[PDB]
RNA sequence: UCGAUGUCGGCUCGUCGCAUCCUGGGGCUGAAGAAGGUCCCAAGGGUUGGGCUGUUCGCCCAUUAAAGCGGCACGCGAGCU
RNA sequence: CGAAUGCCGGCAUGAGUAACGAUAAAGAGGGUGAGAAUCCCUCUCGCCGUAAGCCCAAGGGUUCCUACGCAAUGGUCGUCAGCGUAGGGUUAGGCGGGACCUAAGGUGAAGCCGAAAGGCGUAGCCGAAGGGCAGCCGGUUAAUAUUCCGGCCCUUCCCGCAGGUGCGAUGGGGGGACGCUCUAGGCUAGGGGGACCGGAGCCAUGGACGAGCCCGGCCAGAAGCGCAGGGUGGGAGGUAGGCAAAUCCGCCUCCCAACAAGCUCUGCGUGGUGGGGAAGCCCGUACGGGUGACAACCCCCCGAAGCCAGGGAGCCAAGAAAAGCCUCUAAGCACAACCUGCGGGAACCCGUACCGCAAACCGACACAGGUGGGCGGGUGCAAGAGCACUCAGGCGCGCGGGAGAACCCUCGCCAAGGAACUCUGCAAGUUGGCCCCGUAACUUCGGGAGAAGGGGUGCUCCCUGGGGUGAUGAGCCCCGGGGAGCCGCAGUGAACAGGCUCUGGCGACUGUUUACCAAAAACACAGCUCUCUGCGAACUCGUAAGAGGAGGUAUAGGGAGCGACGCUUGCCCGGUGCCGGAAGGUCAAGGGGAGGGGUGCAAGCCCCGAACCGAAGCCCCGGUGAACGGCGGCCGUAACUAUAACGGUCCUAAGGUAGCGAAAUUCCUUGUCGGGUAAGUUCCGACCUGCACGAAAAGCGUAACGACCGGAGCGCUGUCUCGGCGAGGGACCCGGUGAAAUUGAACUGGCCGUGAAGAUGCGGCCUACCCGUGGCAGGACGAAAAGACCCCGUGGAGCUUUACUGCAGC
RNA sequence: CGAGCUAGCCCUGGCCAGGGUGAAGCUGGGGUGAGACCCAGUGGAGGCCCGAACCGGUGGGGGAUGCAAACCCCUCGGAUG
RNA sequence: GUGGUUCGUGGAGCCAUGGGGGAAUCUGGGCGGACCACCGCCUAAGGCUAAGUACUCCGGGUGACCGAUAGCGCACCAGUA
RNA sequence: AAAAUGCAAAA
RNA sequence: CCGAGGGUAGGGCCCGUGACUGGGGCGAAGUCGUAACAAGGUAGCUGUACCGGAAGGUGCGGCUGGAUC
RNA sequence: GUGGGAGAGGGUGGUGGAAUUCCCGGAGUAGCGGUGAAAUGCGCAGAUACCGGGAGGAACGCCGAUGGCGAAGGCAGCCA
């Protein structure tokens, strides 16, 4: 069965990456929230 | 004109293809071409604003000359008559004696090797462009500007023309391809003759796929929708329109007249 | 019984009732004989194969000693369809 | 706290129960070790082989190599491991990416728009699996190699000399540069063969010292050269176009080769040289190494979908950009600079282990599922990437041992019968490839067709045709033809491998669909009709700017229905809808103010306020049917009945034409009649009483098509009469590991009663030692899911409209 | 916050063994006043035929605390659009 | 035409303003709840201004606050696995 | 240039 | 080897027969109308097309086998 | 053969004027149409009758005949 998670790395940073969150006031607040909660990662992994 | 086929498959039996003998050489294209951005029906938001579009063969845009007056008085030889995938007509390559090369939409009867020219001078002959005021009343004519120096906007489609029905002051009266009687300004360039490739209306696509190549995706009747979707959606089996027939947006699609009323160009129209 | 008692028909497996279809035993006869009619006793066993239809039922073909009628959640879906 | 299908946690029950994840498959010897079916090595056996082998890309992130380890992970075991600890291991001017280019799209000085957040946007910039760009063969490590080493071969940048030239760009021009189908000539890869060359060694078990058998017989390589191809005209004159300028490019006229002739660029070959190099035998291992050798290193044949490559031809749906590169000139500068040759120096960053059709990626798992490109050998079958077996290489699917019950699953066979089975031939079977003979209605002349239905098929010998390569030959390949004969039940001897025919319904056809219960007669479709839209089009998206439409222009575009094709599509415009109408009626704000009012001494301030003029809309008047839609009733009447061509009359906007009709529509209904069958609620043909067909929500047909639905026949069958036997995987037994829903507590029997109306649990009676195992499903109103049906709730939500009330839009 | 599933479109690439049928055109011969046209060869079209890969998911059986929260077997549809 | 206020169009003034019209400078102008008169109040169409007030990331003090299923989600390398 | 239908069977 | 014939399959022609259906002939006095023969009361006929209970009507073209005071 | 002739014989392209219709304008009223007589219809929203402008299609008056041409069907403004 083809499942729902088909990891590609560029997509991931292209989509949820740091620079992508900071473009959009929606996302800049995401970062704000995430930071205030004290997340160890404000943005998914990397690479 | 209009090549037909023996039914060696179904849908080849009804299929009918244009006649390309009228095409001089040049299968390929003068680098007066330019890439076409295909929309898919979608506008600058990511949105379908015209339904059922896309797929269909790649196309290269032939840039064509809809102002003939920038070149007044410079004649040109008609070098090629070729296929323009972007319009119903065929285009003419013409080599100006200027040395400049340009595309013209190809009038009916204009032949390769012809002398072509545009300006108030001009012979009245196929291919020549003049202002309207200098064209003899009752000559058919095509590629017509609606306003002076804004480019040819009327009678461009295969086999269309317009005819000069008379003059009044600064303006001249045309019968347009629609049958509408319109005042066009005297100063507007037109180019004498009629567009030609007129067997065009007689082609027959013949299979579904052929409609696809032309970039036209399947068209589905509101009748077959549900009511979320269309005014004609619903009702157990089949069912009639059940209301005066409508568009998806709900406005009336049989007879209901949509031209703006208070439009300014009303003063320059006389007809249907 | 709705914090669930799966519904017709079929197939499978039966079991029981008798208001008995057959076979056994009888009385009356408008019973000569053979063959019937009708009532009485009798639940031991038996009670066919097909065409049509989802059908139950029913009609029909070919037979039969007979081709019985009911109950068992209109028996039986933690047995099947 | 005792209950909330409460919440968290712990431990029970089912239970030593199901299962332990593909039925490709195992056996033994030896080794190690506390311990061995499970680790190592050997022999035997089995399984993949267009893979279950090998190489790239994603993705994963140390899983890699090695030493030490076995608590947990591993469905058992474990001495093993993708596991624990530690140590190693990834080497590039040339491979990929970046100090290159542009695609969609993104972003975006300029500019436009938006209450704010923000939305657009030309240039530009970013963006690649596309364009551009210079490395091939070996060897080496336990673990990297186009990366190190070895040989041969290139690239750019910088400095320098020599020679050449108006040098010079982000600007002009050329080029880059393009489809699909079919392809020619020559090569290469790859493969088969060789009586030739090289080679350890073998003669078994009856035979063979043999032109025996077994093994191998190449790889890379600049200049030069050869063969095959790609690209390309040369000179002058004029010049007003290519947004400045060009000597370039375009255009016109001359003249000369039309030919690769040349010039040029690729491919292949050959090349100085470098390097590889089998079986077998012996060691030497978790596998690698030595000899074989001074290895040989050649001829023939088949041959790409790959190369020459911008090759050719046909066709219509008409097939990226930009840079690199060449060229032209501009400022500038011509001590510059650029081109060519040579020489020295300079050349950065990131990736590089390993898995990669999977036990390392996506699927909670060492999951029978999903995952893009390349290579993918041999023989035989017509071909083939099919199928069977098989090299190379890789595997035996991380529980085993037995036993030989019911039952289940997957398989094999069957006397006679042959669809009786059953909603239905569901399922299985039959058929099956190739070559030849043959082949109907009907048809749109293509089809229908593989219609149907037949015959052939192996092997041996003889004679003989033509082709390819060679040479006009031999050998090697390739198609064939003819005669004679041998064997079996059988020659597509195994494997891959249509059952056929008749006949209705629906849909013209190929397509499309409810991912995961519907693939259809639904949707699409070519095509027909209506309608809107003159172009800043209509229409859609957006508050807007903007965009799509469309770089289109009525032969176009948008909306609606109908749905190839054939023959056709009748009557009603009263109502609704749209369309047309300068009058008239009505009508809002506004205009206008007769005339009235509050209040002030008053000048006045301030209020009402009738006429009248006043838009759309509505009203009114027409039109309109491929616009919404609609297309009658009662009574009489013909030689006997019978029926009613005919008449009467009421109503209507007008009363259903053609054609179909018990129908995907017919209630009564299994209508009646015919056909088929021994028998036919279905089926086919009829009739017409059409409950309740009927003409673009089209009517009636139509060849061809269909995993659609109906009916009939032939063929053939374990579907059946009606079962039997056999096979394997389970079920059972032993050793290892060991779940699950469920569960008020249980010391949990039958009948007849009773009871909230269906009792193991109450009464009466009967029957009944205690405890399990394998089996069957009648009951515990068995499990599961707080019934989906039904109602209730002034509970939700999707949908509709001439429900109300708004809003956008117009 | 989501189109790394799925739906459509846009840009750029890749894939489709083998076999079958044999349209137009062209060429030649017949035919004619010239034509239509007929035959033969060539030719190689097609939402054409059979069938792998690939894409499906027709019918049945199995599975049903599964190998699997859609799977396995046999069968079947398309396979140059 | 709207908003604000207790004011939901009401007799609806005040305060703010999107549209239209559009003055005056102390004998000017705004207000006292439609309007008028009279008596009063106030000076629009520029700007600034501590303090008293709100809060608790942080530090301290204190509790008829909790005591590891409580108390913060976290007493423990938790916004972690 | 015209209102207007019909006429039992046999002889 | 050929071979009467038998068997399996697929065509062709002909004859009979079939629910029902199409018209045709004929049949002493049936029903409806008046189309034609006298400008037959619309001159008729006619090929074709449409329509209509029926004869027929109407369109287009044609013929005189019709028509002048 | 050569020289002459008549003709609506055919094919193609153009072109003229009369009239009908519709639309625009102008003036202009109470009716027009139509028949056997009428009605339906058209007209105060300005019809008919009148003038001017324009569009478009078809057919070609007088010549013209009982004539011509063609094999028949058939062929008639004018020009090449
Ligand atoms: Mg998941
Ligand atoms: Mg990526
Ligand atoms: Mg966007
Ligand atoms: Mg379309
Ligand atoms: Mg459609
Ligand atoms: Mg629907
Ligand atoms: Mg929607
Ligand atoms: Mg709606
Ligand atoms: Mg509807
Ligand atoms: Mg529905
Ligand atoms: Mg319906
Ligand atoms: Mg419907
Ligand atoms: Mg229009
Ligand atoms: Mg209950
Ligand atoms: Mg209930
Ligand atoms: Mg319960
Ligand atoms: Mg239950
Ligand atoms: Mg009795
Ligand atoms: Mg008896
Ligand atoms: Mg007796
Ligand atoms: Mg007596
Ligand atoms: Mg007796
Ligand atoms: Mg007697
Ligand atoms: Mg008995
Ligand atoms: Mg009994
Ligand atoms: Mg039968
Ligand atoms: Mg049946
Ligand atoms: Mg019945
Ligand atoms: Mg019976
Ligand atoms: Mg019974
Ligand atoms: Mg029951
Ligand atoms: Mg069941
Ligand atoms: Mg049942
Ligand atoms: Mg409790
Ligand atoms: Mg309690
Ligand atoms: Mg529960
Ligand atoms: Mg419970
Ligand atoms: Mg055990
Ligand atoms: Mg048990
Ligand atoms: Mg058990
Ligand atoms: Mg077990
Ligand atoms: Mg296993
Ligand atoms: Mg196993
Ligand atoms: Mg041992
Ligand atoms: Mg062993
Ligand atoms: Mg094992
Ligand atoms: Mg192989
Ligand atoms: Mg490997
Ligand atoms: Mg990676
Ligand atoms: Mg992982
Ligand atoms: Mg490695
Ligand atoms: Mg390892
Ligand atoms: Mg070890
Ligand atoms: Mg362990
Ligand atoms: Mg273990
Ligand atoms: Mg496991
Ligand atoms: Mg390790
Ligand atoms: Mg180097
Ligand atoms: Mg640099
Ligand atoms: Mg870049
Ligand atoms: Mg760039
Ligand atoms: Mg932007
Ligand atoms: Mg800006
Ligand atoms: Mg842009
Ligand atoms: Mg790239
Ligand atoms: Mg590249
Ligand atoms: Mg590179
Ligand atoms: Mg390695
Ligand atoms: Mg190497
Ligand atoms: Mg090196
Ligand atoms: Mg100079
Ligand atoms: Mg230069
Ligand atoms: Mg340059
Ligand atoms: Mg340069
Ligand atoms: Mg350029
Ligand atoms: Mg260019
Ligand atoms: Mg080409
Ligand atoms: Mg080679
Ligand atoms: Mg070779
Ligand atoms: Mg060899
Ligand atoms: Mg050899
Ligand atoms: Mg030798
Ligand atoms: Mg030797
Ligand atoms: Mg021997
Ligand atoms: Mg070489
Ligand atoms: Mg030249
Ligand atoms: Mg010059
Ligand atoms: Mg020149
Ligand atoms: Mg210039
Ligand atoms: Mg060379
Ligand atoms: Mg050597
Ligand atoms: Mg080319
Ligand atoms: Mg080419
Ligand atoms: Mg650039
Ligand atoms: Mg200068
Ligand atoms: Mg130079
Ligand atoms: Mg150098
Ligand atoms: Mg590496
Ligand atoms: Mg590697
Ligand atoms: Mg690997
Ligand atoms: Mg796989
Ligand atoms: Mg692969
Ligand atoms: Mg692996
Ligand atoms: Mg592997
Ligand atoms: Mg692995
Ligand atoms: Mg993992
Ligand atoms: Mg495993
Ligand atoms: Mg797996
Ligand atoms: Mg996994
Ligand atoms: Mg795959
Ligand atoms: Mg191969
Ligand atoms: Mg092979
Ligand atoms: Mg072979
Ligand atoms: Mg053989
Ligand atoms: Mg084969
Ligand atoms: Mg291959
Ligand atoms: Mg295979
Ligand atoms: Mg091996
Ligand atoms: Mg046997
Ligand atoms: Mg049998
Ligand atoms: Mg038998
Ligand atoms: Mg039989
Ligand atoms: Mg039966
Ligand atoms: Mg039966
Ligand atoms: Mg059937
Ligand atoms: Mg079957
Ligand atoms: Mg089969
Ligand atoms: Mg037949
Ligand atoms: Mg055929
Ligand atoms: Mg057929
Ligand atoms: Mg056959
Ligand atoms: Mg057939
Ligand atoms: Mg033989
Ligand atoms: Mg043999
Ligand atoms: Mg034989
Ligand atoms: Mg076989
Ligand atoms: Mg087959
Ligand atoms: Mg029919
Ligand atoms: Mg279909
Ligand atoms: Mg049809
Ligand atoms: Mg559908
Ligand atoms: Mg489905
Ligand atoms: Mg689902
Ligand atoms: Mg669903
Ligand atoms: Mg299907
Ligand atoms: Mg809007
Ligand atoms: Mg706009
Ligand atoms: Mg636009
Ligand atoms: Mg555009
Ligand atoms: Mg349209
Ligand atoms: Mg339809
Ligand atoms: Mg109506
Ligand atoms: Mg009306
Ligand atoms: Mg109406
Ligand atoms: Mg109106
Ligand atoms: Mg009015
Ligand atoms: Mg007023
Ligand atoms: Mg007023
Ligand atoms: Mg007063
Ligand atoms: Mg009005
Ligand atoms: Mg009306
Ligand atoms: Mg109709
Ligand atoms: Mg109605
Ligand atoms: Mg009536
Ligand atoms: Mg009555
Ligand atoms: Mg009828
Ligand atoms: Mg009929
Ligand atoms: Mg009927
Ligand atoms: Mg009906
Ligand atoms: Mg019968
Ligand atoms: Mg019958
Ligand atoms: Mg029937
Ligand atoms: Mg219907
Ligand atoms: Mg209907
Ligand atoms: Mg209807
Ligand atoms: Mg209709
Ligand atoms: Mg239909
Ligand atoms: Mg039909
Ligand atoms: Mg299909
Ligand atoms: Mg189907
Ligand atoms: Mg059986
Ligand atoms: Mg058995
Ligand atoms: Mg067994
Ligand atoms: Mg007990
Ligand atoms: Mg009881
Ligand atoms: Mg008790
Ligand atoms: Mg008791
Ligand atoms: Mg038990
Ligand atoms: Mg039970
Ligand atoms: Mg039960
Ligand atoms: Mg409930
Ligand atoms: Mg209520
Ligand atoms: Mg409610
Ligand atoms: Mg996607
Ligand atoms: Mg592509
Ligand atoms: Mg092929
Ligand atoms: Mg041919
Ligand atoms: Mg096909
Ligand atoms: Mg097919
Ligand atoms: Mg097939
Ligand atoms: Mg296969
Ligand atoms: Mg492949
Ligand atoms: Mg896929
Ligand atoms: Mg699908
Ligand atoms: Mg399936
Ligand atoms: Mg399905
Ligand atoms: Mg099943
Ligand atoms: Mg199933
Ligand atoms: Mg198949
Ligand atoms: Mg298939
Ligand atoms: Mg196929
Ligand atoms: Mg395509
Ligand atoms: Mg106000
Ligand atoms: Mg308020
Ligand atoms: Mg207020
Ligand atoms: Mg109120
Ligand atoms: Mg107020
Ligand atoms: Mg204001
Ligand atoms: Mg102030
Ligand atoms: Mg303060
Ligand atoms: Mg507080
Ligand atoms: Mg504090
Ligand atoms: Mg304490
Ligand atoms: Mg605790
Ligand atoms: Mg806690
Ligand atoms: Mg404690
Ligand atoms: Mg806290
Ligand atoms: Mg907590
Ligand atoms: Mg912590
Ligand atoms: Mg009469
Ligand atoms: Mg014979
Ligand atoms: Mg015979
Ligand atoms: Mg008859
Ligand atoms: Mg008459
Ligand atoms: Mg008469
Ligand atoms: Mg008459
Ligand atoms: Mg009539
Ligand atoms: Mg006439
Ligand atoms: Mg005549
Ligand atoms: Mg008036
Ligand atoms: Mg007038």
């Amino acid at each position: 069965m083809k499942r729902t998670w088909q990891p590609n790395r560029r997509k991931r940073a292209k989509t949820h990456g740091f620079r992508a969150r900071m473009r959009t006031p929606g996302g800049r607040k995401v970062l704000k929230r995430r930071r205030q909660k004290g997340r160890w990662r404000l943005t998914p992994a990397v690479r | 004109a209009v090549k037909k086929f023996k039914p060696y498959t179904p849908s080849r039996r009804f299929m009918t293809v244009a006649d390309f003998s009228e095409i001089t050489k040049t299968e390929p294209e003068k680098s007066l071409v330019k890439p076409l951005k295909k929309t898919g029906g979608r506008n600058n938001q990511g949105r379908i604003t015209v339904r059922f579009r896309g797929g269909g063969h790649k196309r290269l845009y032939r840039i064509i000359d809809f102002k003939r007056w920038d070149k007044v008085g410079i004649p040109a030889k008609v070098a090629a008559i070729e296929y323009d995938p972007n319009r119903s007509a065929r285009i003419a390559l013409l080599h100006y004696v200027d040395g400049e090369k340009r595309y013209i939409i190809a009038p009916d009867g204009l032949q390769v090797g012809q002398q072509v020219v545009a300006g108030p001078d001009a012979p009245i002959q196929v291919g020549n462009a003049l202002p309207l005021r200098f064209i003899p009343v009752g000559t058919v004519v095509h590629a017509v500007e609606l306003e002076p120096k804004k480019g040819a906007k009327l009678a461009r489609a295969a086999g269309t023309s317009a005819q000069i029905q008379g003059r009044e002051g600064d303006y001249v009266i045309l019968r347009l391809p629609s049958g509408e009687l319109r005042k066009v300004h005297g100063e507007c360039y037109a180019t004498v003759g009629a567009v030609g490739n007129a067997d065009h209306k007689n082609i027959v696509l013949g299979k579904a796929g052929r409609s696809r190549w032309l970039g036209r995706r399947p068209h589905v009747r509101g009748a077959a929708m549900n009511p979320v979707d269309h005014p004609h959606g619903g009702g157990e089996g089949r069912a009639p329109r059940g209301r005066p027939p409508a568009s998806p947006w709900g406005w009336q699609t049989k007879g209901l007249k949509t031209r703006k009323r208070r439009k300014p160009s009303s003063r320059f129209i006389i007809a249907r």
